[PDB]
């Protein structure tokens, strides 16, 4: 039975900031065959459903912004944004898919604003 | 092989049959 | 046109059951696996279950007594049976697509909220 | 005995076999 | 490669 | 519809007759030594079914065999698994055959091509085996009736370079080599144009669908064509995705489980668990 685990819960930021988020897992992804791994990470704007940002934990979805960027292998993955926008804020998952499907607790990126 | 037994070798029509 | 339509009862009393119909367009049932992710109020998502293609079907290990997954291929729809529900199960229910060959969960529907009080 | 080499082996197939 | 075809497919089982 | 296992047809025609519920042939195919066969016995002969060769496909000596348009007419795909001496397609000493005619067939993923001995045999300059292979230099195409330049090879098809002449590409008189954009890479094309799914394979019957796929480019799995097999399948043959049950029964008369793979022996260095059919690390040397 796959756990995952992500850190940190929340997090603020300012716009046009770097934000790294992670996603340990308590069993390794790798798949022998293809040499990839089976984790996917998952944008929640408020109001909205879940997004497939990326999959496989670096190719991302067709459709998705270059700032996000999907990095680890085996256990340890993170999520990279390069430049935040203010239409970042969400909450973001990740989600492994190799025997069965596990979803992190999450990490809420918000924005500072005054 | 075939070539082995037939070609360098002589091979009457009873020891080709073998093959088929 | 690939979507999916959540349709569930909304208000359910504790201890019944929860009983939604995920309607799919636009992909192969035979093709394509559908899972079932459920949300609380305010917290992250929850992976309640899938089913395959050819028809097999996984299902959570904390939760597998009580959830139940069907589907109609010829009717393009997916079934979603819950028992003994809690107030606790107050939810949001989503069903989404899962090219499990090549990617994850991409298409998601819209959910269905269901709440469970008396 | 007898040597069959190349196409004579295939002729030799189809008059023995 | 004649050589190598006659071998591998005078064989007695066809397959 | 339906996949079976490598073929070798010989002699009578009657065997022949065992491709008609056949679409994928997992294994080669190899139809050779009919002597006293005529043309009147293929003009109603045809196995449109038949779509993918895993292996190798192979015709020798088959006799009054004039064209292969109406015996394989929707043959797109031989990936050469195993092939024939570095061939994945021979055609040695097919008399009477006067042209290919597989129009259909859209890339060999792995071999090469050796036509040689084929008299009467026309229609091969026109063919750009280079939209069709990968290693064209490799290939063996002498000893035909198109080495004397004197073939009455007549073709809107599309026009390629092979050595220094611009040559219009077409298998038959009726039957353009279809060439797809450079965008659609080895997936296949429509006839209009529009590329087929990024994992589909050669042709497609409506685009960027990958259950609509002639052929996969990968592996395929209930109806689809995927990248690679998931949990809890198995890579079989390497084209196609399994369970644990159908590799199971294979077993039992001798396959095993290994990589994710179901394989018909354990590599060295690996013996098989007699309990669920893995290969584990040996003790030391085995047996
Ligand atoms: C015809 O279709 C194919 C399918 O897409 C198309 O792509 C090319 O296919 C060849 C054949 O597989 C690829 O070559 C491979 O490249 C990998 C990576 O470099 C190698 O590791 C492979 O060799 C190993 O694997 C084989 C299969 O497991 C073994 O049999 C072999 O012994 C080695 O162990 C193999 O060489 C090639 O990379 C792809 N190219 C692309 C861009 O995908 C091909 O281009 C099409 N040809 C046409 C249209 O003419
Ligand atoms: C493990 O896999 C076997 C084999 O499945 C076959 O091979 C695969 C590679 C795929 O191509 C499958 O599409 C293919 O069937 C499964 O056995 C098969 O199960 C299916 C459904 O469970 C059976 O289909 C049924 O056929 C009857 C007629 O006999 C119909 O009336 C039904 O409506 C239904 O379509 C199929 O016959 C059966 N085949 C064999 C040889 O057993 C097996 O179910 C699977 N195991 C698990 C746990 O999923
Ligand atoms: C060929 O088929 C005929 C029936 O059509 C049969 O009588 C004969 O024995 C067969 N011969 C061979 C060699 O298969
Ligand atoms: C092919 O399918 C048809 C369907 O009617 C059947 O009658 C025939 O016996 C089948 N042949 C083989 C060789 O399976
Ligand atoms: C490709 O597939 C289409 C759709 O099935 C079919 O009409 C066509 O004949 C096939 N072959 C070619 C060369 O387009």
């Amino acid at each position: 039975d796959i756990v995952m685990s992500q850190s940190p819960s929340s997090l603020v930021v300012s716009v046009g900031e770097k934000v790294t988020m992670s996603c340990k897992s308590s069993q390794s992804l790798l798949y022998s065959s293809n040499q990839k791994n089976f984790l996917a990470w998952y944008q929640q704007k408020p109001g909205q459903s879940p997004k497939l940002l990326i999959y496989w934990a670096s190719t991302r979805e067709s459709g998705v912004p270059d700032r996000f960027t999907g990095s680890g292998s085996g256990t340890d993955f993170t999520l990279t944004i390069s430049s935040v926008k203010a239409e970042d804020l969400a909450v973001y998952y990740c989600q492994q898919y190799f025997r069965y499907r596990t979803f992190g607790g999450g990490t809420k990126l918000e924005i500072k604003s005054s | 092989g075939v070539v082995e037994h037939c070609c360098h070798r002589p091979c009457s029509n009873a020891e080709f049959k073998k093959y088929c | 046109q690939v979507q999916l339509k959540e349709s569930g009862p909304g208000l359910v009393a504790p201890s019944q059951s929860l009983s939604i119909t995920c309607t799919v367009s636009g992909f192969p049932l035979t093709a394509y696996g559908v899972n079932w992710v459920r949300q609380p109020p305010g917290k992250g998502l929850e992976w309640l279950g899938m089913i395959w293609g050819d028809g097999n079907t996984d299902y959570n290990s904390a939760l597998k007594s009580r959830l139940s997954i069907s589907k109609d291929n010829s009717k393009s729809q997916v079934f979603l049976k819950m028992n003994s529900l809690q107030t606790d199960d107050t939810a949001r229910y989503y069903c989404a697509r899962d090219p499990y060959g090549s990617k994850p969960m991409d298409y998601w529907g819209q959910g269905t909220s269901v709440t469970v009080s008396s | 005995p007898k040597h069959r080499c190349g196409s004579e082996i295939t002729n030799s197939y189809m008059d023995l076999c | 490669f004649e050589d190598y075809l006659h071998n591998v497919v005078f064989v007695p089982r066809p397959s | 519809g339906e996949v079976c296992p490598g073929m070798d047809i010989r002699n009578n025609l009657t065997r022949l007759h065992e491709l008609e519920n056949c679409s994928v042939i997992e294994g080669h195919l190899q139809i050779l030594l009919m002597f006293k066969t005529r043309p009147e016995d293929f003009r109603d002969l045809s196995f449109p079914k038949l779509i993918m060769i895993t292996d190798y496909l192979l015709l020798f000596r088959v006799y009054g065999l004039e064209s292969l348009k109406d015996l394989f007419p929707n043959l797109t795909v031989i990936r050469g698994s195993r092939l024939f001496f570095n061939y994945a397609l021979v055609i040695f000493e097919m008399v009477h055959l006067k042209e290919l005619g597989l129009y259909n067939l859209m890339n060999i993923t792995r071999g090469s091509v050796r036509i040689e001995k084929n008299n009467e045999l026309c229609y091969l300059a026109t063919i750009d085996w280079s939209r069709i292979l990968d290693s064209v230099e490799d290939n063996h195409i002498v000893l035909n009736k198109d080495d004397n330049e004197e073939c009455g090879d007549i073709c809107n098809c599309p026009a390629t370079v092979i050595n220094g002449q611009f040559v219009e590409r077409c298998w038959t008189h009726s039957h353009c080599q279809k060439v797809c954009p450079t965008i659609c890479k080895s997936h296949g094309c429509t006839a209009e144009g529009l590329c087929c799914h990024s994992e589909c394979l050669g042709n497609c019957s409506q685009p960027d669908d990958p259950t609509k796929c002639v052929a996969c480019r990968n592996f395929y799995l209930d109806g689809r064509c995927v990248e690679t097999c998931p949990p809890p399948y198995y890579h079989f043959q390497d084209w196609r995705c399994v369970n644990f049950s159908f590799c199971q029964d294979l077993h039992h008369k001798q396959y095993v489980i290994h990589n994710n793979k179901c394989i018909p022996e354990c590599p060295s260095g690996y013996t098989m668990n007699s309990s669920n059919l893995l290969c584990t690390p040996c003790l030391g040397p085995c047996p």
